């Protein structure tokens, strides 16, 4: 398999400078061009630049030439690229993607799992979680998610063994503070006779909360 | 740069039919007679797939049902059947020069029969009112097409803002969405009215009454 590890979410302020990496597995590193690519939420690809690892070529987007910086580190077969200046039109993912083919006209047969980039001075803030239960043969059930940032927040429902059902709805922004929520909806005879529970974590608050979800009244 | 122009932005298309997506390029994207145009598909929340290089090349692991043809500056992408885990957004672009460049993308939607929304409400879990806030939550779950109204009312009287809507991407098994709604008021206020509405377009709706 070939893998175009990124690293992980980063929130970062405005001004300063973010450095992400590209680890690359299943494949020797210096005989292929890495290429890196802009997407912003959620919408155009735009191609920032190259580095050649064998010998160290590298060539820009002329739109990037004073914001993205390429380097390679080949002993551990890993790309980067650093941004400075950052404003919130930074506020993107970021892609590494392998070129593929013969040439230079070669399309991009293996893309990165992305890096996204948060601009912003605001701090990080854990969620409250919030269980919804309710007021036939199906009974639905909900968790709210409710004043955390930055992204992400994973949601599952008993660790993972229940994931038939769920429908997690994609946070949005209020009061420059992030909300979710996920409905789970299961047969009548299930619950409350079997326990189901909410299960939340935000690393960048270091918070996991288990909340399950009782019976009202 | 060279231009990428995709037709249509969005397309409709049945199970079973053939999508076929356009990309137009500002300027030939030939050199040696070879067409340096790729299609990528990007699920939501996905990095993109290359599915077709050098504009009719189908990539190792990905299903014959896709193809691509043109040359030049006139591309299409076509899928046949349509299967509803295909919905994805579909990207042209182009090597033949620098910069590379993308085209803006096309969204496949599955075109299905309508289907009513199922409507629950939650009032606000004590845990949230011991801290002065108050969210109502409806879910409307399972519906067809996107487009659907979705109403608060208050003691039978109409109230927005306060409102947040968040809609799922489409289902990529049975082809709906689902979406939930907000309505975020201060613990005072929840505790000043009794009655609470959600209703979703005649209107499928949800009550309750806060001190039952
Ligand atoms: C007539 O010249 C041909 C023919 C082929 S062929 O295999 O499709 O016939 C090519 C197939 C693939 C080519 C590739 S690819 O492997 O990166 O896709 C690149 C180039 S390039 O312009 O030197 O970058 C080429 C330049 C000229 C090329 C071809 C490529
Ligand atoms: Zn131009
Ligand atoms: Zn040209
Ligand atoms: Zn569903
Ligand atoms: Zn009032
Ligand atoms: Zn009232
Ligand atoms: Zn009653």
């Amino acid at each position: 398999e070939v893998q175009l590890q990124q690293s992980g979410p980063e929130l970062v302020k405005p001004g300063t400078s973010v450095k992400m990496s590209c680890k690359a597995s299943g494949y020797t590193f210096t005989d292929y061009y890495m290429h890196w690519v802009k997407q912003s939420h959620g919408k155009s690809l735009e191609w920032i630049g190259y580095i050649y690892p064998n010998n160290g070529g590298n060539g820009y987007n002329q739109k990037f030439k004073g914001k993205a910086t390429l380097t390679v580190d080949k002993s551990s077969s890993t790309a980067y690229m650093e941004l400075r200046s950052l404003t919130s039109e930074d506020s993107a993912v970021y892609y590494c993607a392998r070129r593929g083919g013969y040439g230079s006209r070669g399309y991009f047969d293996v893309w990165g799992t992305g890096t996204t980039v948060t601009v912003s001075s605001a701090k990080t803030t854990a969620p409250s979680v919030y269980p919804l239960a309710p007021v036939g043969s199906s009974v639905t059930l909900g968790c709210l998610v409710k004043g955390y940032f930055p992204e992400p927040v994973t949601l599952t429902w008993n660790s993972g063994s229940l994931s038939s059902g769920v429908h997690t709805f994609p946070a949005l922004l209020q009061s420059g503070l992030y909300t979710l929520s996920s409905s789970v909806t299961v047969t009548s005879n299930t619950w409350p006779s079997q326990t189901i529970t909410c299960n939340v974590a935000h690393p960048a608050s270091s918070t996991k909360v288990d909340k399950k979800i009782e019976p009202r009244g | 740069d060279i231009v990428l122009t995709q037709s249509p932005a969005s397309l409709a298309v049945s199970l079973g039919q053939r999508a076929t997506i356009s990309c137009r390029a500002s300027e030939s994207v030939d050199s040696y007679g070879i067409s340096f145009m790729h299609w990528y598909q990007q699920k939501p929340g996905q990095p993109p797939k290359l599915l077709i290089y050098r504009a009719s090349n189908l990539e190792s692991g990905i299903p014959a049902r896709f193809s691509g043809s043109g040359s030049r500056t006139d591309f299409t992408l076509t899928i046949i059947p349509v299967e509803a885990d295909d919905v994805a957004t579909y990207y042209c672009q182009q090597s033949n020069e620098d910069p590379r460049t993308f085209g803006g993308g096309t969204k496949l939607e599955i075109k299905r029969a309508d289907a009513a929304p199922t409507v629950s409400i939650f009032p606000p879990s004590s845990e949230q009112l011991t801290s002065g806030g108050a969210s109502v939550v409806c879910f409307l779950n399972n519906f067809y097409p996107k487009d659907i109204n979705v109403k608060w009312k208050i003691d039978g009287s109409e109230r927005q803002n306060g409102v947040l809507n968040s809609w799922t991407d489409q289902d990529s098994k049975d082809s709906t969405y689902s979406m939930s709604s907000t309505l975020t008021l201060t613990k005072d206020e929840y505790e000043r009215h009794n009655s609470y509405t959600c209703e979703a377009t005649s209107p499928i709706v949800k009550s309750f009454n806060r001190n039952e």
